[PDB]
């Protein structure tokens, strides 16, 4: 009524211009689909550009490799909470995915033979875990994501994709359980745009900004994750937040795990390479959930570095300076800017930092969003997801380093491949109601003319500080419940919000209020899923339930074991729902997919003990 | 020519190197050969130079056409007046010396 | 014991009918703020004036969003240290000679379009074996890309170039020109002569007169001025 | 869905007819020595060309030969200081433009592009211009 509404019609609409959204976008245009790409940022400003370490693939440039070993490391790294059918697809398609990127012009670092340089990375091995450290992390120095995103954006200029840059997606257009498209806000002129399409792909990244300190960008507010929540659909495994070991102290900027992959070690206050004690075999190259816990224990036990005993040191000055300039030029500059550290002389002050969300929108290995109805996986018609916004789940309870950038290009391509085989271009686009999505415009105008007691910035900090203390590396039911009561009160106090910018053209005050709404929807499902999960699996470490509870006890022989029913064990996905009006969180559980795509080609790995 | 812009860029630098070498030529070997070479180089280098200023600062179809035509008149008259001074008067080299004998 | 610092910021609101550009001053306590100018802009927006609009994201100088003119020079607000001299007021303007969408937010679409025009992607005369094997590139030919691929398209260099001020409609600018050179010397590219041929006009390339504002202002420490000089040398040497 | 040329056209069509202001540029940008020397190389070049053109026009329009006007100035019996100031003011823009022109030609070969070398070569041009102009005017 008050806002001018523009309508569009496409075969498919992709929400997100990161590494995952771009691959799906021109992949659909590759297949002749009239495809629109809606992104709140210019594509090369996406958080993918900040990625450093690299991207995994069993190319075999450094030694003889096997993608099935990569499969095994990923299944083990996920703590057997990941879907092995999706891990199969990702690890098998990894060589072709990276070769495609290099063929696009990605300026990978090179070996003596002219092939793609691959470095070691945390928790990756040869010979199914019995062959020592693997080197399959293909990288562009330590600016891999920068070159990945700029290569994908350049490649996307060749196709007929219709871009809508700096458009803020508000909600999905749901009718009869199907997705008809997305309604968005044009930031440049303040107009509401409804995009109608037969298929929608959600690649909106993570929501690391729910915490106070995080390596994520200010735009990682989980906007797509909240749209699925407001549509009455579930999110999966949101309580599994990855804490990167080496986030620089203070500014929280990331210091790449490639530092340890090239030879860097972690040092406590007494000069000890303490990872030789927590992981005698993997040492500083253990899984990220193990290292982040190891570093956190050393701090609270009194062996922290600095004048506050609140961090540790990442030592690189024992490495040759020519290697530091060739392999890690980015963090060399960053450590000087945000810490005054010369990596050739002094170590980098690092501490665990929120980095990545293993959870997100539940899909299958084809990229199709699924919901759980009476124990069966119902594919949501017309809805797709890929990247950090989605839960394949190829990462389960803990992601291996250099596997996200792979997730982006593998399942971005997979979404485009799945749409091409299921639908044809030019098929009649589905209709919508004349007032479809008006609840988004009403909620938008409500926040635009907010005149209450609490400002948006004040509410976002109370959420970030609550998540940082009540959902850190270690969690307890008594502390999680205190955070649940705080978050559920902050959400109900969003009615008292207060905005100032009464405009609509580039109203970052209004946009960052919508992002706070999205951050809060994700933060509730995170801390309530963490409070209910009474076990310790991967990143989620409960000190009141230090054990991992599977359907059996895989530490003892399965000979005549009483199988625990699904309602009693925990090797299962957490499915979270949220009543947006009241804020109450509902939790369900669906089984993990242990089967691969071909047992005779890739043996399914049963749960075992998880040590490094 | 499909390479007219790069060939012109090279010619600008070539005339500058030529004009640079005419300064020691005028001091060491003053006479008609250097006077007329200076006449041609000072006009051509100045003409191309003032053209870049017009390309940078003058916009619009007619103003650009008006400026480039008025510049062509200036250059042609300048080269002719310099040749007139070399043939009917003392010449460039000798005029500089007489001016410095003041 | 507070260290109050003054900032003078450009302000314009397109939604105010008849709004005129102006400057507004803010007092920031440096003892309760980060070290970078973006930390002050975010502190101002979160505490003093939430209408102050600007682009930001990575806050680590990798994405290129927060490019602006701080103390008279084009730089990234997230890697530019706040001047601790409390007797000097920091003046903050948007990128120079750009249309202003709101406050510090310029219109980069012509900048983006110029970048598209040079086709910034690998091109081969035979693209049939695309995606089969990895393209071989020696360490030496890969090293030639250092100083070029790191560009974050912040547009600081181009918006500091006077030639781009007067002829930005036809001069490609140092950012786009360096990216063109980045693809010209990529050993895996087969369209080097076509990329050079595109610049055979008086404006696309030859409006650069080696002013070198671009190299001085680059927050990544790159040298787009030197890259343009390598293009010019290639324009005068290649045969057809 | 839009080519690069089309995007550039809509940019100008959208902005020029809009109420959007143009962000300030020359009035707010901090100057430097290489930038000041770049525009000075342009002003000296233009001044030199116009000086040549006024000379050529004078050879075609004045009723007296050059030796006559030199004899008139000599008969004025000017002081050596004024003669020096005139000589210095005549030879300063030529000398600056020559040295900075060689500096430009070096750049065109691709040499001296490190920012610290740009500052060095500029200062060298500045002292070479002064030394050359001082010695020439003394003649
Ligand atoms: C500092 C850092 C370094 C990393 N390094 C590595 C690495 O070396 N290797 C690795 O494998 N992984 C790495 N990761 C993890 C990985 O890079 C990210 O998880 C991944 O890039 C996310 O990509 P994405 O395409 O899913 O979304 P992003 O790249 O985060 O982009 C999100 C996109 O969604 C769009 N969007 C969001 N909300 C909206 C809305 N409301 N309307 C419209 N559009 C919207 C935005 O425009 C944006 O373009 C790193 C992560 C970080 C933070
Ligand atoms: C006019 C501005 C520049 C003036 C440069 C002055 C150079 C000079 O004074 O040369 C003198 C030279 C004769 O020298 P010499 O016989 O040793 O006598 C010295 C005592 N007068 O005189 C000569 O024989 C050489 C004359 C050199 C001419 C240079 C031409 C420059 C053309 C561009 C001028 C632009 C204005
Ligand atoms: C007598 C001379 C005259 C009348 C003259 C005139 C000019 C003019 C009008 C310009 C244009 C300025 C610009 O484009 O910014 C110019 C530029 C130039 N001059 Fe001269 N010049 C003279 C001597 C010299 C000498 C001796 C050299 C050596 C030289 C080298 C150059 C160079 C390299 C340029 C190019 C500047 C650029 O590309 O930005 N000139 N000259
Ligand atoms: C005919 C003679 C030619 C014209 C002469 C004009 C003289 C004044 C020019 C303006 C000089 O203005 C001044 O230049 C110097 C040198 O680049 C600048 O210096 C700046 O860059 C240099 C390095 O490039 C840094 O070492 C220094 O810390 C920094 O402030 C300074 O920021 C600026 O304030
Ligand atoms: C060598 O070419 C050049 N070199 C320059 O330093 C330059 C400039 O620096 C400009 C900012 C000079 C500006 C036009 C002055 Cl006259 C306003 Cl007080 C400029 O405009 C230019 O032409 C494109
Ligand atoms: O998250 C990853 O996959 C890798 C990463 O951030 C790093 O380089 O440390
Ligand atoms: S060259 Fe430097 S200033 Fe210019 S766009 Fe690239 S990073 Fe930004
Ligand atoms: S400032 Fe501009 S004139 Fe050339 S050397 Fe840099 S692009
Ligand atoms: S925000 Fe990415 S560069 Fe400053
Ligand atoms: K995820």
């Amino acid at each position: 009524t008050q806002y001018p509404v523009v309508d569009h019609e496409f075969d498919a609409v992709v929400v997100g211009a990161g590494g995952a959204g771009l691959r799906a976008a021109f992949g659909l245009s590759e297949a002749g689909f009239n495809t629109a790409c809606v992104t709140k940022l210019f594509p090369t400003r996406s958080h993918t550009v900040a990625a450093q370490g690299g991207i995994n693939a069993a190319l075999g440039n450094m030694e003889d490799d096997n993608w099935r070993w990569h499969f095994y490391d990923t299944v083990k790294g996920s703590d057997w909470l990941g879907d092995q059918d999706a891990i199969h697809y990702m690890t098998e398609q990894a060589p072709a995915a990276v070769i495609e990127l290099e063929n696009y012009g990605m300026p990978f670092s090179r070996t003596e033979e002219g092939k793609i340089y691959q470095r070691a990375f945390g928790g990756q091995s040869l010979q199914f875990g019995k062959g020592g450290q693997a080197h399959r992390c293909c990288c562009v120095a330590d600016r891999t994501g920068h070159s990945l995103l700029h290569t994908l954006y350049g490649r996307s200029l060749r196709y007929d994709t219709s871009y809508f840059v700096e458009y803020f997606a508000l909600d999905l257009l749901m009718e009869n359980g199907e997705c008809r498209g997305v309604i968005a806000l044009c930031i440049e002129d303040g107009t509401i745009h409804r995009f109608r399409a037969k298929n929608t792909v959600i690649a909106t990244g993570g929501y690391g900004r729910t915490y106070f300190s995080c390596t994520s960008a200010h735009t990682s507010t989980g906007d797509g994750t909240a749209m699925v929540t407001r549509a009455g659909l579930p999110c999966q495994d949101l309580e599994f937040v990855q804490f990167h070991p080496t986030g620089i102290y203070g500014a929280g900027c990331l210091i790449t795990e490639g530092c340890r992959g090239e030879g860097g070690i972690l040092i406590n206050s007494q000069g000890e390479r303490f990872m030789e004690r927590y992981a005698p075999v993997a040492k500083d190259l253990a899984s990220r959930d193990v290292v982040s816990r190891s570093m956190t224990i050393e701090i609270r036990e009194g062996r922290g570095c600095g004048p506050e005993k609140d961090h540790v040191y990442l030592q690189l000055h024992h490495l040759p300076p020519q290697q530091l300039a060739t392999r890690l030029p980015g963090i060399s500059e960053t450590a000087m800017i945000f810490a005054g550290v010369d990596v050739t002389k002094e170590p980098i002050p690092v501490l665990p930092t929120v980095h990545y969300n293993m959870g997100g929108i539940p899909t299958n290995y084809k990229g199709q969003v699924i919901t759980h109805v009476n124990g069966e996986d119902k594919v949501v018609p017309g809805l797709y997801a890929c990247g950090e916004a989605a839960s394949a789940s190829v990462h389960g309870a803990n992601r291996l380093g250099a596997n996200s950038l792979l997730d982006l290009v593998v399942f971005g391509r997979a979404c485009a491949l799945t749409i091409a085989e299921t639908c044809k271009p030019g098929e009649p686009v589905p209709s919508i109601k004349p007032n479809a999505g008006e609840e988004s415009v009403a909620n938008l105008d409500k926040l635009r003319f907010a005149d209450g007691t609490i400002r948006t910035s004040e509410a976002r900090l109370n959420m970030q500080k609550t998540m940082q203390s009540h959902a850190a590396v270690f969690r307890t039911g008594s502390i999680l419940q205190e955070g649940c009561e705080k978050l559920s009160q902050i959400y109900r106090d969003l009615a008292h919000l207060k905005t100032f910018d009464r405009g609509i053209v580039w109203n970052t005050d209004l946009v960052e209020t919508l992002e706070l709404q999205n951050l809060m929807l994700c933060a509730l499902q995170t801390i309530y899923g963490a409070e209910a999960r009474k076990e310790s699996r991967g990143a989620h470490a409960r000190e009141d339930y230090k054990l991992r509870i599977d359907e059996f006890d895989y530490s003892k022989p399965l000979q005549g074991q009483q199988k625990r029913p699904f309602e009693e064990h925990w090797r299962k996905h957490t499915l979270s729902y949220v009543d947006v009006k009241s804020g109450k969180v509902t939790l369900k559980y669906r089984p993990v997919i242990d089967r691969t795509l071909n047992e005779e080609d890739c043996s399914s790995v049963p749960p075992a003990i998880r040590s490094y | 020519s499909s390479k007219a812009a790069s060939l012109h860029w090279t010619s600008e630098r070539a005339v500058s190197a030529l004009l640079l070498g005419l300064l020691p030529a005028a001091y060491l070997y003053p006479g008609p050969a250097v006077d007329y070479s200076l006449a041609a180089a000072l006009t051509l280098h100045g003409h191309w130079g003032l053209g870049q200023v017009i390309t940078d600062y003058v916009h619009g179809d007619t103003p650009i056409k008006v400026a480039n035509t008025g510049l062509y008149v200036l250059s042609a008259i300048t080269f002719t007046g310099l040749c007139y001074f070399n043939y009917y008067d003392v010449g460039i080299c000798k005029a500089v010396a007489m001016l410095w004998s003041i | 014991t507070s260290r109050i610092k003054k900032f003078s910021i450009y302000r314009w609101d397109p939604d105010k009918p008849g709004d005129k550009p102006r400057m507004q001053t803010y007092e920031v306590d440096l003892n309760k703020c980060g070290p970078m100018v973006l930390d002050a802009l975010i502190k101002i927006k979160n505490e003093l004036d939430s209408t102050l609009t600007f682009r930001r994201s990575c806050r680590e100088g990798i994405c290129g969003s927060c490019a602006m003119n701080i103390a008279g020079g084009n730089t990234l607000a997230c890697t530019k240290k706040i001047d601790p001299d409390l007797s000097k007021t920091t003046k903050i303007y948007p990128l120079p000679h750009m249309y202003v969408v709101k406050d510090l937010v310029p219109d980069l679409s012509n900048f983006y379009a110029q970048y598209k025009s040079i086709e910034p992607y690998l091109k081969k005369k035979d693209e049939s074996k695309q995606g089969k094997e990895q393209y071989l590139q020696s360490i030496e030919d890969r090293q030639k890309l250092d100083g070029l691929y790191e560009c974050i398209l912040c547009a600081c260099c181009s918006t500091s170039c006077p030639s781009y001020w007067w002829n930005g409609d036809k001069y490609l600018g140092p950012a786009v020109l360096m990216q063109a050179y980045r693809w010209m010397i990529d050993s895996r590219d087969d369209y080097t002569e076509e990329r050079l041929a595109q610049l055979q006009d008086p404006f696309s390339l030859y409006r650069c007169h080696t002013i070198m504002n671009c190299t001085r202002t680059c927050p990544k420490g790159l040298n787009p001025g030197k890259a343009i000089a390598e293009i010019k040398k290639m324009m005068a040497t290649y045969k057809e | 869905a839009t080519t690069a040329k089309e995007e550039m056209a809509r940019f100008w069509e959208k902005n020029t007819k809009s109420s959007r202001p143009l962000s300030p540029h020359i009035s707010i940008y901090k100057w430097s020595l290489p930038m000041a020397m770049s525009i000075t190389h342009r002003g000296t070049g233009v001044a030199l060309s116009l000086g040549v053109s006024l000379f050529s026009l004078a050879a075609l329009l004045l009723p007296e030969q050059f030796p006559h006007y030199v004899a008139v100035v000599k008969s004025l019996s000017l002081s050596p200081a004024l003669i020096y100031s005139a000589k210095f003011a005549l030879v300063f823009p030529l000398s600056y433009h020559t040295w900075n022109g060689i500096r430009h030609l070096v750049w065109d070969m691709g040499k001296g592009f490190k920012l610290s070398q740009v500052e060095q070569s500029g200062v060298v041009v500045l002292i070479l211009t002064l030394l050359s102009s001082a010695a020439i005017a003394a003649m």
